This record gives structure tokens, C-alpha cells and sequence, in this order.
């Protein structure tokens, strides 16, 4: 009974027989010290888990920008696998140590919290504001921050690659929701945006690629040209 | 207690339509729900699989049988067929792993993957064929030409969110032929197609062609939209009028252009370019043909 | 004996053991949920065949249009392929389960269906009627219909040229049931 209880949580399904605070038990001397404290250590990343796959659920509802959709798939396909270890430690684990529990799903508890700091940020800004947080995240150490962040970067940066072919090949790619360096001011112009770039990419090549594409525009505004070889 | 509550539960998810676990047309299925804390948070997830599949079901019978549109019935077939491919073979399968071994085995394991597969094609799919109605509900009071505008605007509105996207995308390249086959027929051999709906094309010696508005343009509006319009009637007229002619030298004797149409269909854009090159080669063919037409005989 | 029975519906023979209305089950309970469910989805299929093998057979008599005789041949011939499968499933399938069974025979339910609303056109005109019967259905979407109004199609105009050809070249080739204009 106590190990199912604490499944519920790992699940992201609030039990009625353990108190929500927001960060762990308030549950009263009436029950074994020793199982308290092993019961405080699992709320503790069970509660990380909850508030992780509410903030993807929430975020996902379309009509965004890409490179928060494919962070948003990343992080789904990820959260997929504590389901599958929880489902391990119940079938082969029917009377299983809460401390043990706490061990083996270690791991887990590692990566959550790195992605609850990204979640926040996310808040903030939109579109390739995120590829700068990311940028930020990268430069601190540890083995595993960095390469969390590569990997939803390789997913953002597919996008990116995209919006630069439809701008420099056929002109005119509106940034939108901000998936490009375009802003806004038949007659009306357009303009660089120094500061969405991250460091990856430099300012200065950034409008070199700006200058070019404004010529294409001006080139099919003349009288339009056919796609060539470019 | 334990051990005959979780059996129930595994038994009930291979038939929902059972004797015992009825249906209600609109809540789903219900079952009487039991004790045990397991149970009931495992009854919630169940609910929401079992209330996807219900409805699947519903809207696949509305569309097919009869016709509102030919995309409508193409849609619904490969919709349900996929759908239902998945869920069973999965579920059937993982059922009766669970039976062999000792039947008390966890409903968790079955229910992760199969959440997994679902989500993403099951939720988009579903909410599309609805938007799709609503829209034809309008139109009727107020068809062809409206339906892809509707389906085009969609691809751009979600954007991001790759599996069902694609899956969409595949969808999308099918239910593209029969206005391909229409815009062929009409631009190189001036025969203009129209059971019921096809496109938003309508006729009225040599006669006139116009656009249905009421149907609804191809993009309703656009500077690039307005100009490939002009010159798809113009392609068309020549056509016909050369069809008319008789035996008197008539059908382009050029090479067709199906092969850069149906490779603009499976791009799904609308993009100006693409389709710009896809008319003034139809011109061309028309031209050439209506010029020998008229000079030699 | 639950597969049994539900075999021998599918084989276009009432069975005593599930009650018949004209669509579906009404079996109480007194046996697993699970299974009726199951049961509910197979007796559709089953219904849809025998009330088609009906038709067919009825219609057989002869001494009709060839047009309609044509029609009779190919819907036989097709129903033959269903036979075929019962027996795959019985053979290699001796304890199989009903959802399973269901989505095995898929193909099968898509085809009936659209024939079901051909036989009842059949019915209401004669001759040359089915041509124009047939030109209406070609022209509602999906990749199976226009499929199956062809294969009817090529039969039937097989037919025509004939009785165009005896027209043109020897003079009057009168109608009878509808052959001819």
C-alpha cells in the first residue's frame, strides 16, 4: 500500500493520502520516522516530475512557434521514460525500500531539474530568444547540462536552417512569432534585428545575410525573376 | 480483492462495447467503478483512451456511405484505417502477454505506450474533420475551392510539432489528385469537371468562364492569386474552343505537364513560383495549338 | 464454439445460437462483457454478407439484361474471396479472438458496403439506367469506389459494342430490356 501511493506521484497523478504543499509531505508522527523520511526524499522528485509535465501540456495547444513545439517534443519523448522505470520498479518490486526506490531512479531527478529552470525561462521571451537561454545554459559546467541542451538545439536549429533557405532563396520570411531577424519598418520596408541572434551565429554575419536577401526582394520587385541556380 | 479488481480491469480494455461496460451515446462508456486507490486513477486513464476511440468511430461512419465532398470520403477512410491498425495490434498483443504469465500483470506498461502512439496523430486528426464540417455548414447557407482553403490554412496555422505534421502531410498529398486531375484536364484539354464540387470553376459560340466566389477562391485573394486565376480561365478557353473545331488539328502535341503539377501537390504549398511555372507551360501548349488551329484550317 | 458460430454467419448461414433481428445482437447478459462487445462488432460484417448473398442469388434467374447478368457474375466472383478467408481463420486460427477476427476481414466490410447501395439501385430501373447508376458513384471520392464501378464498368460496356455493332451493320437491334436506345 505505501509503494503504490508513491507510484501515483511518480505518474503525475496527485494521491489523497500523501498532503500538497508544493515541495513535500507535512504528513504527522502516526506513522513509522524512519518511512517518513524516505517518504519526504520521494515527494521530492515526484513533485519535479508533476510540475514538469504540466508545464509541457499546457504549453502544447499549437500555434506557437516551432522551436518551442520541438522543445516541447523533446521533452515529451524524454518524461517517456520514467513512466516505463516506474512500471519496472512496481512489477519486479511489489515490496520495495522507499530508500532503494529514492536510488534508482536517480538519474532522473538530475535532468528534471535542469529543464524546470528552462520551462521558466520560456515564459519571458518567444522564438530564438530561446537558442541565447540555451546558449547561457550550455557554458556552465557539468557533463550532462550541456548536453541536454545540445540536443534541443540540434531540434531548433533544423528550423532555423529552413527560414534562412525560404528568405535567401525566394525572398520575404517574416519572422512571425520570431523565427528570423525580420521586422517590421508595397512601399514599406523591413529591417535587421541585431539582438536575436545568439552568439553562435555573429551580429555582423547575421546582416551580411540580411543585406543579401534585401537585394533578392529588391531583384523580383524590379520585374520577377525566374528560380535559378541559387 | 486486489488481485480480482486489477483482473477485471485488464479483461474490460480488449471490449468496451461489452454486456456489462455500456455506452452512453455523447459521457463514452461507463463501467461501475470499484475500490482500491489503484483503480480508480487507472479507470481515469482509461476513459480518455476509450473516449477517442468512441468518437473515431462516429465521425468515420458520417462520412462514409454518402458524399459532401470527395475529399471528405478519402480523408475518413485512411483516418480510421491507421488508427485502428495501431491500436489494435498493440493492444491485442500486450493483453495477452500480460494473460500468460499470471493475468494480474500491469495495466501501467500497456498504458504508456499505447498514450504514447495515440497523443500526437489522434488529437489533430480528430479536431480537424470537426472544423471541416462547421465550415461546410456555413458555406451551405451562405464547397470545393473552400475545402482547400481550409486544409492549406491549417498546415500553416499549426506549424511546429513534427509527428503529426507529417502524418498530415501524407494525408494531405492524396486528397490533392482529384484537384489535380481537374486542373489538367482543364488548363491542357479544356475539359472543365464538376460533379457536385471539384474546384470553384463554373461556365458562363465561343462562351465565357468565371470563378464561383461564393465557393470560394483557390488562396480568396492575393495579387499573385488574382493574375494565375486570369490565366488559368485564358489556357481553358483557347481549349475548348479548339476542341470544338472537330478533327481539325487539336490537342497539345507538346509534352504534359502532370508530372510538375503532382510534384507541386506533394511539396503542399501554395507558393507563388511552383504554380506560376505549372500555367505558363499550360499557356504555352494552349497557344501553340489554338495558333495551328486556326492557321491551317 | 464461440468462434464456431460466428464462423458460420460469416459464411452466409444463420446460426441458432445469436439471435437475428436485421443488424445486430441482442444477447443478454449472461456471458462475458468483454466477448458480446466483440461479438456486437462481428455480427455487422456478417449481417452485411449474407443479406448481399441474398441478393445476388435472387437476382440469378436469368432471362434479364446481360448488363445486370454481368453485374451478378462479377459480385460472385468477389464474394468467393470472403469464403476463402473464413477458412484461413478457421484453419490456422482455432482459438483466435473476435477483435482480432474483426480486424483481420477489414478489407472485406469496405467492399460490401458500397455494392449493398448498387444492388438496391438495381431494383428501380433496367438496362442502360445501371451505366448512368454507376457514372453517379465513380464520381464520389475514395480510391476502392471508382475501383469497383470500373471492374462493373467493363463488363457491362463489353455488352454495348456489341449491340452497337449488330446496329450499325445489320439494322435493327431492338432494346428488350434495355440495350439499346
Amino acid at each position: 500500500d505505501i509503494l503504490k501511493y508513491v507510484s501515483y506521484t511518480l505518474l503525475a497523478t496527485t494521491s489523497a493520502l500523501f498532503p500538497f504543499d508544493h515541495e513535500q509531505i507535512q504528513i504527522p508522527s502516526k506513522i513509522p520516522n524512519f518511512e517518513s523520511g524516505l517518504l519526504h526524499l520521494i515527494f521530492e522528485a515526484g513533485l519535479l516530475y508533476q510540475s514538469l509535465g504540466y508545464k509541457v501540456e499546457k504549453f502544447r495547444m499549437l500555434n506557437i512557434s516551432p522551436m518551442k513545439k520541438a522543445l516541447i517534443i523533446e521533452i515529451s519523448e524524454e518524461l517517456q521514460n520514467y513512466t516505463a522505470f516506474v512500471n519496472n520498479l512496481v512489477s519486479s518490486g511489489t515490496v520495495v525500500s522507499l530508500k532503494s526506490l529514492y536510488r534508482e531512479i536517480y538519474e532522473n531527478i538530475i535532468r528534471l531539474r535542469i529543464y524546470c529552470r528552462f520551462t521558466e525561462h520560456l515564459e519571458e521571451l518567444s522564438g530564438d530568444t530561446f537558442l541565447i537561454e540555451l546558449n547561457i545554459f550550455k557554458s556552465h559546467g557539468d557533463l550532462t547540462i550541456r548536453k541536454i541542451a545540445t540536443n534541443l538545439f540540434n531540434s531548433m536549429i533544423s528550423l532555423y536552417y529552413e527560414y534562412l533557405m525560404n528568405w535567401l532563396t525566394k525572398g520575404l520570411l517574416r519572422a512571425t512569432y520570431g523565427e528570423f531577424f525580420i521586422a517590421e519598418n508595397y512601399h514599406i520596408p523591413i529591417e535587421f534585428n541585431q539582438e536575436r541572434v545568439p552568439a553562435f551565429i555573429p551580429k555582423e554575419l547575421a546582416y551580411k545575410i540580411f543585406m543579401i536577401g534585401k537585394s533578392y526582394i529588391f531583384l523580383e520587385k524590379y520585374c520577377k525573376e525566374v528560380q535559378w541556380t541559387n | 480483492q486486489e488481485a480480482l479488481v486489477v483482473k477485471d480491469l485488464l479483461n474490460v480494455l480488449i471490449g468496451l462495447e461489452g454486456t456489462y461496460i455500456r455506452y452512453f451515446n455523447d459521457i463514452e462508456f461507463k463501467i461501475a467503478k470499484k475500490m482500491d486507490p489503484s483503480f480508480k486513477t487507472f479507470s481515469r486513464r482509461i476513459v480518455r483512451y476509450g473516449k477517442q476511440y468512441m468518437i473515431l468511430t462516429r465521425a468515420y461512419e458520417k462520412w462514409s456511405d454518402t458524399s459532401f465532398g470527395m475529399v471528405l470520403q478519402r480523408f475518413a477512410y485512411e483516418i480510421r484505417r491507421f488508427l485502428e491498425d495501431v491500436y489494435l495490434k498493440t493492444l491485442v498483443e500486450r493483453l495477452e502477454r500480460d494473460f500468460n504469465k499470471v493475468p494480474n500483470f500491469s495495466i501501467r506498461e500497456l498504458e504508456q505506450i499505447i498514450n504514447e502512439t495515440e497523443v500526437n496523430k489522434q488529437m489533430e486528426l480528430l479536431y480537424n474533420i470537426y472544423e471541416e464540417i462547421f465550415r461546410e455548414i456555413e458555406e451551405r447557407r451562405t464547397k470545393g475551392g473552400a475545402i482547400l482553403k481550409i486544409f492549406q490554412q491549417k498546415i500553416l496555422e499549426n506549424l511546429g510539432d513534427r509527428s503529426s505534421v507529417m502524418f498530415l502531410k501524407k494525408l494531405l498529398n492524396n486528397i490533392s489528385q482529384d484537384y489535380c486531375t481537374m486542373l489538367y484536364e482543364w488548363l491542357t484539354q479544356g475539359i472543365l469537371n464538376d460533379p457536385y464540387q471539384e474546384f470553384m470553376t463554373y461556365d458562363d459560340w465561343d462562351t465565357q468562364y468565371f470563378i464561383r466566389k461564393d465557393v470560394l477562391l483557390r488562396d480568396c485573394d492575393s495579387e499573385e492569386d488574382k493574375n494565375l486565376l486570369f490565366k488559368m480561365l485564358r489556357t481553358g478557353i483557347l481549349l475548348k474552343v479548339v476542341r470544338a473545331s472537330l478533327q481539325i488539328p487539336t490537342i497539345p502535341s507538346n509534352s504534359s505537364d502532370i508530372t510538375i503539377q503532382e510534384i507541386n501537390d506533394f511539396a503542399d504549398l501554395m507558393e507563388g513560383s511552383n504554380l506560376e511555372l505549372y500555367v505558363d507551360k499550360c499557356y504555352s501548349r494552349a497557344n501553340e495549338i489554338f495558333l495551328k488551329l486556326f492557321f491551317q484550317g
